[PDB]
């Protein structure tokens, strides 16, 4: 195979470090033989060169057989050389998403054959790649060799090959602006809008140009045909989709079966709208062993089923027309679960997906909706280089109200409300002013760091008063408990003064769901009310009713 | 003949990730680097260069032309010994006192000066492709890069020469150089000021180099403001003693006892209460107290500056600059087709530029936003040639009001 005439990438070892010098284990006669056969051939083809014992470096060599077959493969353990080799630039920092591919008249995939071996290695670095084929036991000094090409398993090969292929293509890319070439690993994906003629021809001017540079590629008849089964996808000429998803019918599900399941599902989620995975996921929580069978929860039984239906029948995605806009639609599936679809032309999706994440311990749909919009915005820039227009299940009035009053800067790009229940709303609002003729509850809560014992209570201006003991709490827990009491013993309207910025902050944010059951009951109470006012005062400041509940709940506690 | 740059020992080049860019900004950037390459300012690079600094495309202030903005925040940190304790540019306390200060871009002065061959790698950056069609276009500088704090450190000598005549002839004009910009202060009539600036631009013009009016001296207070009123409520007192309480610790000698005893027993919030005059003595002493500086708070050059920003509402934002929590060096308010991000961006730059003028150093921002939101959007409104450091926080429910 040709060995590219191209320039060399100067490679250097890591500062203050020297090349490797690892001792060779002695191998059996059958192995020393194989390596001698393999090595001479490599040397013949210019891939490796024979050297002396003046080269102090060394990597261990090994030879494996053939699972089923009877051929020998030589394995070079470049661990120590890799640990001494300089760091390179990150090859590709992402991979093309089908939905970002533009429709092209004709596309031919071109895999370079023997990629690494078709490209040279910095003359002055070749020395560190020295290895030895041990002699029959101890006698006779080994047969030393070194690389002239990019070795397999070495830190810099993927990086240097890519660079070379980039440099080797630049020329062609100038005299062919209308031609698209996708560089992925050691593949080339070519697409143009010319008729088959100038195409099957241009591809040839390509393969050839590739060859003057030591790079061989498959010729027609050997070139693959659509649908391309690339990276878990199916690349048809007019659509795309994930490769066939097979949901394993089972009797008992082990941790490892659910895990694989969740993954097939998530992958499927890129084009099959409505894929849910929270119930299946909850099982994995704390998980026993890999082989430990887990009984399918009934919600999980119900999720898996809904999923099976979605998967029944095939769904496909379309490609990207750069002239049309991008429309992103979001929907609330429930339990902090969102699902979105991206299309240019109404209902012909380029791609789908889902958002779950619990950002914070207490959140609401408004906060979640805008977190998903941002996650989608980023996604779009990545794939299409531009952000979509949104259609959200949130009333423009709700959005305004919330954004306006929230302490934090929030900003949704261009959007439009779409009536697709469930609709996003706020389950309650805290009054800005104190409710006249409404019982003022002065709440409070304490907890002993030593005994972990707590006390939560309140004193109203209406004469009422209460105190409750808690067994394994914290101040935070007692202070929230205190507000819960006030909300319980108070009726449709109240004013509540606390000295808990913590509780304040939590509630002032209009949370509609929390990891805390307490916070959940409070929410439930806040939604019941007709009007609630909640204020804060400093603690241990002789503030009226305040100093009163303190003594009440401080008794015994502290 | 280049000056040599050495990274701060036991630490190496920046390997910062590159944010996804929009097609529009990517093309704008390709055109730019294509020209820079020609002019020989930058050079394409090989995989054997593991470094990276993010690069963005901005539009500037009222400009139709795209401009390149390299985020050398990391490279800056890793070179702090060079540009700070070795080749530093002294900051003049005179600046903040001038009636008028004008800001000029000077970043073009650097492309005429070459960068130490051995430092070049550290200036690597990438122009990303879309949907990862291809490998990004890797580049590295051959000349002093704009945005890098080592640039004005090096150019210092040449700048000193370029300005000698002008300075000699206007001993009452202060010219400070912070990164890509030139700060020129004077107490002249606006017209004589504007005139000297144009005169200063000409000198600049004879060496290649090719304003925006600030008025520092008119940069005043923003004391914690206590309400004046007729007929008080339990609530208002509560709010008052809470705001006054928090005003303490930072403010020396704030009294609340009087106001407190009026709140005795457990009364309704709506209930109205007559203010005992001594209480007014407190409001008086506090109000008077609040209307002054702090006392005991001084700027320490060896300390980072910090800036907190609070979204108040209706296009208003408050902010404080300090080094030690509650020891405010300065506080103020920025007031606004503007959205939350646009507005917040505008505050960040406003505050920063003042910091550059007052202390000749930028604060580290604590932004009341989502790291993700801010990150995707901030560039649509950035106009500065620099970027301050920033972390994200969740504003404290009270602090926002105590500062309104
Ligand atoms: N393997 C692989 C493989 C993997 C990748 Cl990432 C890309 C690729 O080539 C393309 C696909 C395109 O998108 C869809 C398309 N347009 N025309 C087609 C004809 C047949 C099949 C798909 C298409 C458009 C252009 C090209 Cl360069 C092939």
């Amino acid at each position: 195979s040709p060995i590219s005439p191209i320039e060399t990438v100067p490679v250097k070892l890591k500062p203050g470090m020297d090349g490797p010098k690892v001792k060779q284990w002695p191998l059996t006669e059958e192995k020393i033989k194989a390596l001698v056969e393999i090595c001479t051939e490599m040397e013949k083809e210019g891939k490796i060169s024979k050297i002396g014992p003046e080269n102090p470096y060394n990597t261990p060599v090994f030879a494996i057989k053939k699972k089923d077959s009877t051929k020998w493969r030589k394995l070079v353990d470049f661990r120590e050389l890799n640990k001494r080799t300089q760091d390179f630039w990150e090859v590709q920092l992402g991979i093309p998403h089908p939905a970002g591919l533009k429709k092209k008249k004709s596309v031919t995939v071109l895999d370079v054959g023997d990629a690494y071996f078709s490209v040279p290695l910095d003359e002055d670095f070749r020395k560190y790649t020295a290895f030895t084929i041990p002699s029959i036991n101890n006698e006779t000094p080994g047969i030393r060799y070194q690389y002239n090409v990019l070795p397999q398993g070495w830190k810099g090969s993927p990086a240097i090959f890519q660079s070379s292929m980039t440099k080797i293509l630049e020329p062609f890319r100038k005299q062919n602006p209308d031609i698209v070439i996708y560089q992925y690993m050691d593949d080339l994906y070519v697409g143009s809008d010319l008729e088959i003629g100038q195409h099957r021809t241009k591809i040839e001017e390509l393969r050839q140009h590739l060859l003057r540079w030591g790079l061989t590629t498959p010729d027609k008849k050997h070139q693959k045909e659509p649908p391309f089964l690339w990276m878990g996808y199916e690349l048809h000429p007019d659509k795309w989709t994930v490769q066939p998803i097979v949901l394993p019918e089972k009797d008992s599900w082990t941790v490892n079966d659910i895990q694989k399941l969740v993954g097939k599902l998530n992958w499927a989620s890129q084009i099959y709208p409505g894929i849910k995975v929270r119930q299946l996921c909850k099982l994995l929580r704390g998980t026993k062993a890999l082989t430990e069978v887990i009984p399918l929860t009934e919600e999980a039984e119900l999720e898996l089923a809904e999923n099976r239906e979605i998967l029944k029948e095939p769904v496909h995605g379309v490609y990207y027309d750069p002239s049309k806009d991008l429309i992103a639609e979001i929907q609330k599936q429930g339990q902090g679960q969102w699902t979105y679809q991206i299309y240019q032309e109404p209902f012909k999706n380029l791609k789908t997906g889902k958002y779950a994440r619990m950002r914070g311990a207490h959140t609401n749909d408004v906060k979640q909706l805008t977190e998903a919009v941002q996650k989608i915005t980023t996604e779009s820039i990545v794939i299409w280089g531009k952000t979509p227009k949104f259609k959200l299940p949130i009333q423009k009035e709700t959005w305004e109200t919330w954004w306006t009053e929230y302490w934090q800067a929030t900003w949704i790009p261009e959007w439009e409300f779409v009536n697709t229940p469930p609709l996003v709303k706020l389950w309650y609002q805290l009054e800005k002013e104190p409710i006249v003729g409404a019982e003022t509850f002065y709440v409070d809560g304490a907890a002993n760091r030593e005994t972990k014992l707590g006390k939560a209570g309140y004193v109203t201006n209406r004469g009422r008063q209460k105190v409750v003991t808690l067994t394994d709490t914290t101040n935070q827990k007692t202070e929230l408990q205190a507000i819960y009491l006030a909300l319980q013993d108070s009726g449709l309207e109240v004013n509540i003064v606390t000295d808990s910025q913590y509780a304040l902050g939590i509630i002032q944010a209009q949370p509609d769901q929390s990891e805390s059951e307490l916070v959940n009951q409070i929410i439930e109470q806040l939604i019941k009310k007709e009007k609630v006012y909640l204020a804060w005062v400093p603690a241990h400041k002789g503030i009226g009713g305040n100093e009163q509940v303190d003594k009440l709940v401080s008794a015994g506690i502290r | 003949e280049t000056v040599p740059v050495k990274l701060k020992p036991g630490m190496d080049g920046p390997k910062v990730k590159q944010w996804p860019l929009t097609e529009e900004k990517i093309k704008a950037l390709v055109e730019i680097c294509t020209e820079m390459e020609k002019e020989g300012k930058i050079s394409k690079i090989g995989p054997e260069n593991p470094y990276n600094t993010p690069v963005f495309a901005i539009k500037k202030k009222d400009s139709t032309k795209w401009r390149k903005l390299v985020d050398f925040r990391e490279l800056n940190k890793r070179t702090q010994d060079f540009w700070e304790v070795q080749l530093g540019i002294p900051h003049p306390a005179g600046l903040k006192k001038k009636k008028s200060v004008t800001v000029l871009d000077v970043g073009d002065a650097y492309f005429s000066v070459p960068l130490d061959e051995d430092f070049r790698k550290y200036t690597a950056f990438t122009i990303p492709s879309i949907n990862n069609e291809t490998p990004g276009i890797r580049y590295q500088y051959n000349v002093l890069p704009q945005g890098w704090k080592g640039s004005p450190a090096i150019f210092q000598s040449s700048m000193t020469k370029i300005l000698e005549p002008f300075r000699k002839q206007n001993p009452d004009i202060v010219i400070y150089q912070y990164m890509d910009d030139l700060y020129v202060g004077s107490d002249l009539e606006i017209g004589q000021h504007r005139t000297k600036i144009e005169e200063l631009r000409q000198h600049l013009l004879r060496w290649g180099l090719t304003g925006y009016e600030l008025h520092p001296d008119k940069w005043t207070v923003q004391p914690i403001v206590l309400p004046e009123k007729d007929s008080w409520t339990v609530n208002d007192i509560q709010k008052l003693v809470g705001k006054l309480n928090w005003a303490s610790q930072i403010y020396p000698g704030i009294k609340v006892r009087q106001l407190c005893k009026l709140l005795r027993g457990t009364k309704a919030l709506t209930e109205v209460i007559p203010l005992t005059e001594e209480a007014e003595l407190e409001l008086a002493e506090n109000r008077e107290i609040l209307k002054e500086p702090v006392h005991g708070v001084y700027y320490d050059p060896s300390k980072d500056l910090i800036a907190e920003i609070q979204k108040q509402g209706q296009g208003q934002w408050t902010y404080q600059i300090y080094q030690e929590p509650f020891k405010n060096l300065k506080t103020g308010k920025y007031a606004r087709h503007t959205n939350d991000v646009k507005q917040l961006t505008e505050a960040v730059q406003k505050i920063t530029t003042e910091s550059i003028v007052i202390w000749g150093k930028t604060p580290k921002f604590k932004l009341p936003i989502q790291k993700e939101t801010w990150e995707t959007w901030w560039t649509e409104y950035w106009q500065a040639t620099w970027i301050p450091e920033w972390e994200f926080v969740n504003t404290p429910p009270l602090v926002k009001l105590w500062y309104q």
